[PDB]
């Protein structure tokens, strides 16, 4: 069953400022001590990405329906495991076909079927009072899930499920990719300490799985999940605490990279290399290190 | 008795045309800068002639361990196959493929592969194979090929314009024609636009053909896309049904898991040999290598592009190739008027 | 050693040769030696000097 | 150095890797391929040398 | 496209253009040649045939 959550307080939309984020292994050759053009699919230097909040404090559960262009980063700052997947389509009402990745408590569930998905998805965590537990309860993701042509379960873990009083612990850093009937996910994940803002930094994802489902996918919508408890009293469409959580989304463009290899084989820097002039002058010479002087660019 | 080996000649003909004198161009230095300035007389002076060259003793091949035979009986002998609408895909791996167990049962009237020559397959790796398997008219297998036009390869079944891996098809009236007439097999007729490669679509919305909105209703000018083939015994070979495979993989540039029949043999270290690792084949010497690959990847290339390092498919270890020619020689001779004694000199 | 004077032998410390010596042995540069080192890098593929 | 890196060019070919060519094709289809690379490295000398 | 729903064709080839651009192009001086042969001597309809 669906309900509608209300008691959400509405804010303007947020932006910030990505640091040479979101860079992967462009294929699967092993290279070391060099410096290696390539052009792909890349989030752009210093973009412009836009943030939500998941904040108790004004509520502000976010989780739009967000566009898919043409492949997304998407970045999350977690420390109680509040995002949980994701779901891609079309039109996400049973007349077309959808995917949909999402973390259950015990298992990895990714199925491509005819879902009529709910107007607010969401997973529900419940706590005990009498004896301090953190338990999953709810699952409303869909109504109903007809022909199904690709199904995948994963082996069986237990997950933590406890509420954290600390600040963000945890960066995970997605790109996924929609090309020939391939859906192509690189991943990374990284400990941090921090509040705000998305942090500086490099590190490269490498990639993770690439699914054959065969669809056309144009838009996609993040699960998140809830917190209910002895203190969060009324009906199931106001009874609900957030739990924080931020999660960042970009956009890829077509671009050209020159990324550079140390002796041990890992990404370590990388230019835009069409940035600036600068960067244009450093991609041509083929280094990080310009002197002095006066260079004809294009 | 003598034996022949493949070598060049110098041959000389005088003015008359027979042969009369030759130069065996791979003898010895001298006899190589004769050749190479096309003259039975050396002067006096110091040549470079060419870099000293090794050549290769032993044969070795590296394969993963395979047991298994690759699943040629439920994919090409399967009791019912697909709608070409709703097509079906089926992974492969961890099998061997020796399609010579296909011989005296099957018979194709189509297998064409892209990418790759049909005599190299038994000496390959290959990787992510899948196969596609569907129903269609006799008249529409031309169209299941790259760049094509049509309603299959508009409405039903694309394929990429870079395709590697191969198309087969064979005739199955027997299988599938009933004499009432067989409507099991479904096909696409009407959509807004042309699909993308390795796209399914499998939705039955009433198709608006003009203005006037249809609200789902069939009538005029608001068709049903889906419609049936009519498969009769009695058809022409244009209107008979055939069965087609597609099979799509990848070569030569991850871990591979299907890698046809081929004998592995021992691995043999700090000698140049002639090697043949997943199918990749090449010359030079082995030895133990510092590098340490992350899990995803297979083979290590340098600056010129060219393989320098390799994971052993059967001890999991890393292992750096050397080529086995190498360094400058030069030759001086007073002169082959005055005499046939020469030095060398080894840079 | 060399019979050079004082001003010679500052010269011969102000330009660097790219390689000293002309006898690289097949030996010295064998597995990860080669394709990082420039010189075997270039004597592999039959550039002499 | 620069003679040396322009040995990862294609020149219009399927790779720049004879041993990749060689194996995945046969003779009559490898020798294009091979035809295209031979020209492009013998343009590279030529120019090194004038 | 109206051809589609009624009408299969066992050859359809075509000469200095790609089919897939058929639908973006405009044509000049088109004309069409109609005939009847046998079967068997349809490989013959092409440039360069005896
Ligand atoms: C939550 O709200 C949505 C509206 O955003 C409800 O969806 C509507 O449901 C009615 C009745 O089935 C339809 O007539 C509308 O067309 C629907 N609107 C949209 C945008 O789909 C939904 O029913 C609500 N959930 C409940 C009541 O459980
Ligand atoms: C990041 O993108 C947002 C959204 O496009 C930009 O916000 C716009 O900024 C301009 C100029 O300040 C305003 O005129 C628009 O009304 C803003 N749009 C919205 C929806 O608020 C933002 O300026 C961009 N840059 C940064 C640094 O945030
Ligand atoms: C998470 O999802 C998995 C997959 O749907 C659930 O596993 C299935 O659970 C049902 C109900 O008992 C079984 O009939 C299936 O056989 C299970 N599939 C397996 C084990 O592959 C799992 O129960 C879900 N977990 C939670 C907490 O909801
Ligand atoms: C998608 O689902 C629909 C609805 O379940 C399928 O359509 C029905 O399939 C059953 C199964 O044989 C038939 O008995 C019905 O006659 C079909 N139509 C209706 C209106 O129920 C459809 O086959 C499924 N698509 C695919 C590709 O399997
Ligand atoms: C994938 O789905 C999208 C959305 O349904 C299709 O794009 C729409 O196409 C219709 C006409 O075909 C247009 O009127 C819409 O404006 C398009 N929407 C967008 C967001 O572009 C798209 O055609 C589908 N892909 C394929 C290959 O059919
Ligand atoms: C005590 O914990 C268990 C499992 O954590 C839970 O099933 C049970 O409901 C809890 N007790 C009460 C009274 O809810
Ligand atoms: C590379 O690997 C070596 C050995 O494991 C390690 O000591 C070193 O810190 C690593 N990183 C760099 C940049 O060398
Ligand atoms: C060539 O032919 C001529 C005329 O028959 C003859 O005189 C001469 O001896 C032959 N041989 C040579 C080496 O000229
Ligand atoms: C295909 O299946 C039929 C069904 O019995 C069998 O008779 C035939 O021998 C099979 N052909 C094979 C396995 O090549
Ligand atoms: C393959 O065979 C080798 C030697 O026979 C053995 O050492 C190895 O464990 C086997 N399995 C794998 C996965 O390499």
């Amino acid at each position: 069953q669906c309900v509608n959550l209300t008691t959400r307080t509405q804010l303007p939309p947020a932006y910030t400022n990505s640091f040479t984020r979101g860079v992967y292994y462009p294929d699967k050759v092993f290279r070391s001590s060099v410096l290696h053009s390539t052009q792909d699919l890349f989030l752009p230097f210093f973009s412009n990405v836009t943030w939500f909040h998941a904040i108790h404090v004004t509520k502000r559960f976010d989780n739009p329906v967000l566009p898919f262009n043409d492949g997304v980063y998407f970045a999350s700052t977690e420390k109680s495991n509040i995002i949980r997947g994701w779901i891609f389509g079309t039109t996400l009402d049973s007349k077309t076909q959808s995917l949909l990745i999402v973390n259950n408590a015990t298992n990895v569930v990714i199925k491509v079927c005819e879902f009529q998905f709910c107007n607010d998805p969401f997973l529900g965590v419940y706590y005990h009072k009498n004896n301090k537990s953190w338990m999953e309860s709810e699952f409303r993701v869909y109504s109903s899930a007809n022909n199904c042509t690709f199904e995948y379960v994963s082996q069986p873990f237990l997950m933590d499920l406890e509420g954290k009083q600390g600040n963000f612990k945890n960066l995970r850093e997605f790109v996924f990719k929609n090309i020939d009937g391939y859906f192509k996910i690189y991943s990374k994940h990284t400990p941090i300490n921090l509040v705000r803002d998305l942090p500086q930094g490099f590190s490269a994802l490498e990639p993770l799985v690439d699914l054959p489902i065969g669809i056309n996918i144009t838009r996609f919508q993040t699960l998140l999940a809830l917190h209910r408890s002895y203190l969060t009293p009324g009906d199931s469409s106001s009874g609900w605490t957030a739990g924080a959580a931020a999660y960042y989304v970009g956009y890829l463009q077509p671009r050209t990279f020159l990324l550079k290899y140390n002796e041990n084989g890992t990404i370590t820097d990388a230019v835009d290399c069409a940035l600036d002039p600068l960067s244009e002058t450093k991609c041509t010479l083929k280094s990080f290190t310009v002197e002095k002087g006066i260079y004809q660019t294009s | 008795v003598g034996y022949l080996q493949p070598r060049t000649f110098l041959l000389k003909y005088n003015e008359n045309g027979t042969i009369t004198d030759a130069v065996d161009c791979a003898l010895d230095p001298l006899s190589e800068t004769k050749c190479t300035l096309k003259s039975f007389t050396v002067e006096k002076g110091i040549y470079q002639t060419s870099n000293f060259r090794v050549q290769p003793t032993e044969s070795i091949v590296r394969f993963p361990n395979i047991t298994n035979l690759c699943p040629f009986g439920e994919v090409f002998n399967a009791t019912r196959f697909a709608s070409v609408y709703a097509w079906n895909r089926k992974r492969i791996s961890n099998c061997v493929a020796d399609y010579s167990v296909l011989y005296n049962s099957a018979s194709f009237s189509t297998f064409k592969c892209y990418g790759v020559s049909p005599t190299k397959l038994n000496d390959l790796c290959f990787t992510n194979v899948y196969a596609d398997s569907f129903v269609i008219r006799g008249d529409e297998v031309r169209q299941i090929a790259p760049g094509q036009t049509g309603k299959i390869a508009d409405y039903n079944y694309k394929l990429p314009d870079d395709f590697t891996g191969c198309v087969i098809a064979w005739n199955s009236n027997n299988l599938d024609s009933k004499v009432g007439g067989n409507y099991n097999y479904l096909y696409r007729l009407f959509r807004k636009s042309n699909l993308k490669p390795f796209e399914r679509d499998i939705s039955t919305e009433i198709y608006q053909a003009g203005s006037t909105p249809c609200n789902g209703v069939e009538g005029f000018n608001c068709y049903f896309p889906l419609q049936s083939y009519g498969f009769q015994p009695t058809n022409g070979v244009g209107y008979q049904p055939y069965r087609v495979v597609v099979l799509s993989f990848e070569l030569l540039h991850a871990p591979a898991t299907v890698c046809g029949p081929k004998k592995s043999t021992n691995l043999v270290k700090n000698k140049c040999v002639n090697f043949n690792f997943n199918g990749l084949t090449g010359t030079g010497v082995l030895t133990e290598s510092n590098k340490k690959f992350l899990p995803f990847q297979q083979f290590g290339r340098d600056i010129a592009d060219t393989t320098d390092a390799v994971r052993d498919p059967q001890t999991l270890e890393i292992l750096d190739i050397t080529p086995c020619s190498f360094g400058g020689v030069s030759v001086i001779t007073p002169g082959t008027n005055t005499s046939n004694q020469v030095a060398v000199l080894y840079q | 050693p060399s019979k050079r004077s004082f001003i010679e032998d500052l010269l011969f410390n102000k330009v660097t040769l790219a390689d000293a010596g002309f006898i690289k042995q097949y030996g010295d540069c064998l597995g990860d030696i080669a394709a990082r080192d420039l010189i075997c890098a270039q004597k592999f593929n039959g550039l002499t000097v | 150095n620069t003679l040396v890196k322009q040995l990862s060019s294609n020149f219009g070919a399927i790779s720049s890797v004879l041993n990749d060519i060689l194996s995945r094709l046969d003779p009559p289809e490898a020798e294009v391929q091979i035809d295209r690379l031979i020209t492009g490295r013998l343009q590279s000398l030529q120019t090194y040398v004038t």
